[PDB]
RNA sequence: GGUGACCACGGGUGACGGGGAAUCAGGGUUCGAUUCCGGAGAGGGAGCCUGAGAAACGGCUACCACAUCCAAGGAAGGCAGCAGGCGCGCAAAUUACCCACUCCCGACCCGGGGAGGUAGUGACGAAAAAUAACAAUACAGGACUCUUUCGAGGCCCUGUAAUUGGAAUGAGUCCACUUUAAAUCCUUCCGCGAGGAUCCAUUGGAGGGCAAGUCUGGUGCCAGCAGCCGCGGUAAUUCCAGCUCCAAUAGCGUAUAUUAAAGUUGCUGCAGUUAAAAAGCUCGUAGUUGGAUCUUGGGAGCGGGCGUCCCCGCCGCCUCUCGGCGGGGCCCGAAGCAUUUACUUUGAAAAAAUUAGAGUGUUCAAAGCAGGCCCGAGCCGCCUGGAUACCGCAGCUAGGAAUAAUGGAAUAGGACCGCGGUUCUAUUUUGUUGGUUUUCGGAACUGAGGCCAUGAUUAAGAGGGACGGCCGGGGGCAUUCGUAUUGCGCCGCUAGAGGUGAAAUUCUUGGACCGGCGCAAGACGGACCAGAGCGAAAGCAUUUGCCAAGAAUGUUUUCAUUAAUCAAGAACGAAAGUCGGAGGUUCGAAGACGAUCAGAUACCGUCGUAGUUCCGACCAUAAACGAUGCCGACUGGCGAUGCGGCGGCGUUAUUCCCAUGACCCGCCGGGCAGCUUCCGGGAAACCAAAGUCUUUGGGUUCCGGGGGGAGUAUGGUUGCAAAGCUGAAACUUAAAGGAAUUGACG
RNA sequence: AGAAGACGGUCGAACUUGACUAUCUAGAGGAAGUAAAAGUCGUAACAAGGUUUCCGUAGGUGAACCUGCGGAAGGAUCAUUA
């Protein structure tokens, strides 16, 4: 029931049996991948490209279009970001809590929120470190993740 | 509930392990207390001098006299009450005379009336009062 | 979360046929559960289920009937060493006369029964009669 | 440098280690100083000779620790060999006889052996097993038969007695023999050896638990009884006695250690609303625990019940680069090796005794391991044993691959004489030995090609992460307003008012209280306000701004096992409390008076300090309460509502519609809640969950084991201190307690 | 060959003084508990226990105790009638 929170809830996207293409779409595993990569190039994370291409453009999903996922097209042709986009959100969250922690420093309630987040990074990191994304080594600090967003 | 694992044979050992010193009956067994504490020092009797005879007064439902001996233990040089059991033996012990005070049945607990008494008295002089009160061996003299 | 898929689906189709349910489904679904339920099918502790694929994981859907007593999971799978068959399956089944103790040995997930024909032990799993 | 909470290191032991023991439905629990194996020490240590072999104690050297004789110069001491004694002690044998058995040392058939055997002591303990039987009477009865019954025939019986009666035997004693070494003991037997008054069964009980007398004496809350429940105060089923009976009974009692009993230590397998009990809350390292997903259907046959349905050997792969059972095969020898285990099954190895248990007239049995036989002994000798199973874990071997991990290709690599460049270096070969250079064989390195359907399982009604529109007394920081409140300023009028089961201290014509208008400071945010809202729990409400943060829903957004719970370790934690500081609106411990009361150092009054108010540090606890751990699964209804979404049928509005927005009617997710019920629970109260529990185990955290003593003492630690955290025992104690019932008193 | 002897070194009992920890105890006088169970002074609690009760904290008091503040209902109200 999450993570770090007591709301047990469930709200998730949920695909078909079908998973052939569904025939409006032209463009080919090829025209996707000459899109995606013209996103990435603008400046936008694999989550945000998936978006683009869905609501106004044509792929519900990217993977079944081309052979493989949003990542591998981008990571095989070297547009990938530096580390994964799903933990510099959460960094980028931390440094935004930190900076007001530092102005009040009365905020109880940042305190946890701090420490959660906090927790929320190593936790992921320290796969990162297994699954060998991440050299090991890599480490927060404080200090050091400012920059690092 | 419980950890139920199948690696977990120890936090269950260890579990089921100090969950003892919870346990009273193995707390005086296992501990030190009572081999230290207990006049009787592990032992089934014990032999004793007595000092003198002292009537001790029974729990408030029943009022009664109960006859009984201050001892010391010779291996301790530990005093003692001892309930010198059936009726008019206290007649037969005489001060400074060696008795074998054995336990009550409650291995510590004062056996129902006999307030603060453990032990009860046996023989005497190399007798034994069951002897005497049937009158078949007579006092040694 | 789901450590033990059958411990799962088992209690919900114990705990249908209480209620004397016609049938049920079983939400995770599993090549154990299947093969499990399959000695079920033999003894006839139940009828014909029909496994959905969800592209995902699987459910599938239990036909009862009314003789299922009960089925439970011994969950650690201990390792049975065929002299301690007997042990078990007197303390874990309410006689001689029948109850099953299906468990998975070097020759697959079958009954008590059929593991002491071919003369093998192996890892409890469970238990229906 | 090495070890450590997979708990080291430190401390303790009523600890020489195993082999086993008694207990025991299965699982354990304690004991194993105990004859078998293994270790150690000879008062304690150290060092020593000597020795193959010893750091040897029936050697010695000191010392220490012990102790003997003395001619006072000196000398000799080691039982934890056997006997014995002393001391200790609840608690344990004879200065016995002997090498005859089994064995050992010697130069050895020949001596010696307190190793050892044999006696004695010996309710440590185990086996067998007398303490009478039987006929006829006398009777005392009761199933056939006979009798309406009373009676009788009697095959049946059984009670007591007469013992009426002889028969039978052993306990003893003791001729004799065996035994043995000589005995003894046992086995053999001559001879004597049973009418109870003997050849004499006792220990506890006789209310219940618990089998057995409101039989009879005596005492009279004494004596006394009673493991617990209890009895005893003038008829005691309870004390002391008498008689009768019961249990076991040659044994039987109490002393306590310990096991079942204990579903009261719970792995199997306890418990946590209230009974003893879930941390205040949360994070979190070790640990434990962790979704699904990967060779199959099928084939070929033999065998049970034209085909169908059970039942078996087969289709571990690779190698052949390796053996060989001038070119060979044939396939075993080697290894890729079982990815790397976990798991399972088969071997081998497991000292005997013990154990389980084959075999066996020990007269049976504990035992013993022999015995059996063949034999009239002429056989001058045959025949068989001394079975077997278990023997944890680890270790070794071999099958299997059910499940659990674990592994392999992705900034390119396996193979494919695929090809070469560079280098290396082995060795066959040039009738031999050297030199040079080759060919080739094997490494190593590395240009450049071919082929490889050439490599990513999916996304969890798991999680993580993006975005969307809301949402909310969530948090901070600013800002704004409201009243009342007391304070004061002024003005008006006037004498009482506050307080009260009644009154006074009190406030007051020095004009209080009241009325009006003004300012003041600080408080707190009324109604709206709810089984309404949010957060983690403490939690959280005047306007507006800003600052982050969050659930939920929505989502053919991305990542892809990332997760749950968690010792250890952190964040926060009313009030009260404490140091600093700011402030003093009310209320208000403490504190002062008035009453009330037998008194009130209490309540009820009138004052009012700390504090309640702010900002800064600490403290770290609640009945911190849903007295319900967290995650996860499943099982019924029915109503409501907060949020989000979705759909529809409404209309008020709102405009020409719209968009809305406001109502209505549905559905969907997740929230707070309600009722109802023979799910099912539940000692009960009760509980959609406290349901899924003898039909016992989804994961995991904590934690209780009669009540007090006691949350005490002591120790440690934190704190400025209150105190916080960790946290015993002796002793005492039989219930304390919980749920419901009648009572009965408020 | 070779004794007595002597210089050195090594294991080292032993002895002397410190340290630690273990265990065990002597103690003027002080304060609890329990016994336990029938003394005095009250009467705190259970009935609306005469003042709903209880927790924590604080302060007080001859004793139960009392009073603040924040809690709790385990209440003496599952409601207060738009
Ligand atoms: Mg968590
Ligand atoms: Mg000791
Ligand atoms: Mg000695
Ligand atoms: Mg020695
Ligand atoms: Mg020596
Ligand atoms: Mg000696
Ligand atoms: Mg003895
Ligand atoms: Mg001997
Ligand atoms: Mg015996
Ligand atoms: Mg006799
Ligand atoms: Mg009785
Ligand atoms: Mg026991
Ligand atoms: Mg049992
Ligand atoms: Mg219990
Ligand atoms: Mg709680
Ligand atoms: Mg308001
Ligand atoms: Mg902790
Ligand atoms: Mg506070
Ligand atoms: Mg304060
Ligand atoms: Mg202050
Ligand atoms: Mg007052
Ligand atoms: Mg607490
Ligand atoms: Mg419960
Ligand atoms: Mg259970
Ligand atoms: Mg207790
Ligand atoms: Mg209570």
């Amino acid at each position: 029931g999450r993570m770090h929170a007591p709301g047990k809830g469930l709200s998730q996207s949920a695909l078909p049996y079908r998973r052939s293409v569904p025939t409006w779409l032209k463009l080919t595993s090829d025209d996707v991948k000459e899109q995606i990569y013209k996103l990435a190039k603008k400046g936008l994370t694999p989550s945000q490209i998936g978006v683009i291409l869905r609501d106004s453009h044509g792929v519900a999903q990217v993977r079944f279009v081309t052979g493989n996922k949003i990542l591998r097209i981008l990571k095989s042709k070297g547009l990938a970001p530096d580390l994964p986009e799903d933990l510099y959100h959460l960094i980028k969250k931390a440094v935004a809590v930190r900076k007001h922690l530092e102005r009040n420093r009365k905020d109880k309630d940042a305190k946890f929120r701090l420490i959660l987040i906090e927790s929320r990074i190593h936790r992921l990191a320290r796969y990162y470190k297994t699954k060998r994304v991440l050299p090991p080594n890599w480490k927060y600090e404080s200090s050091t993740a400012s920059a690092l967003v | 509930g419980k950890c139920r694992g199948l690696r977990t044979a120890r936090k269950l050992r260890s579990h089921r392990r100090d969950h003892k010193w919870h346990d009273k009956q193995y707390k005086k067994a296992h501990l030190g207390t009572a081999l230290k504490a207990n006049p009787f020092g592990g032992a089934s009797h014990a032999k004793g001098i007595v000092l003198e005879k002292v009537g001790v007064e029974a729990k408030q439902p029943n009022s009664a006299i109960r006859k009984c001996v201050r001892v010391q233990l010779i291996k301790n040089g530990k005093k003692i009450t001892a309930f010198v059991p059936n009726d008019g033996c206290l007649n037969f012990i005489e001060e400074n005379d060696e008795v074998l005070v054995a336990g009550f049945g409650r291995k510590g607990h004062a056996v129902g009336d006999i307030p603060g008494v453990r032990f009860k008295v046996v023989k005497v002089a190399n007798v034994s009062l069951l002897a005497l009160y049937k009158g078949k061996k007579e006092r040694p003299r | 979360v789901r450590m033990n898929v059958l411990a799962d689906a088992l209690k919900s189709i114990n705990n249908a046929e209480k209620r004397g349910k016609r049938q049920v489904l079983i939400r995770p679904c599993s090549k154990v559960i299947v093969r499990f339920l399959t000695v079920m099918m033999k003894h006839g502790y139940i009828g014909e289920f029909e496994i959905i694929d969800d592209h995902r994981a699987g459910k599938i859907v239990v036909n009862l009937t009314g003789r299922l007593n009960k089925c439970g999971v011994i969950s650690p799978r201990f390792d049975v060493q065929l002299k301690d068959l007997e042990k078990w399956q007197n303390n874990l089944l309410p006689s001689r006369q029948f109850g099953f103790i299906v468990l998975t040995t070097s020759a697959g997930i079958m009954d008590h029964e059929e593991a002491r024909r071919k003369h093998t032990g192996g890892k409890i799993l469970g238990f229906f009669f």
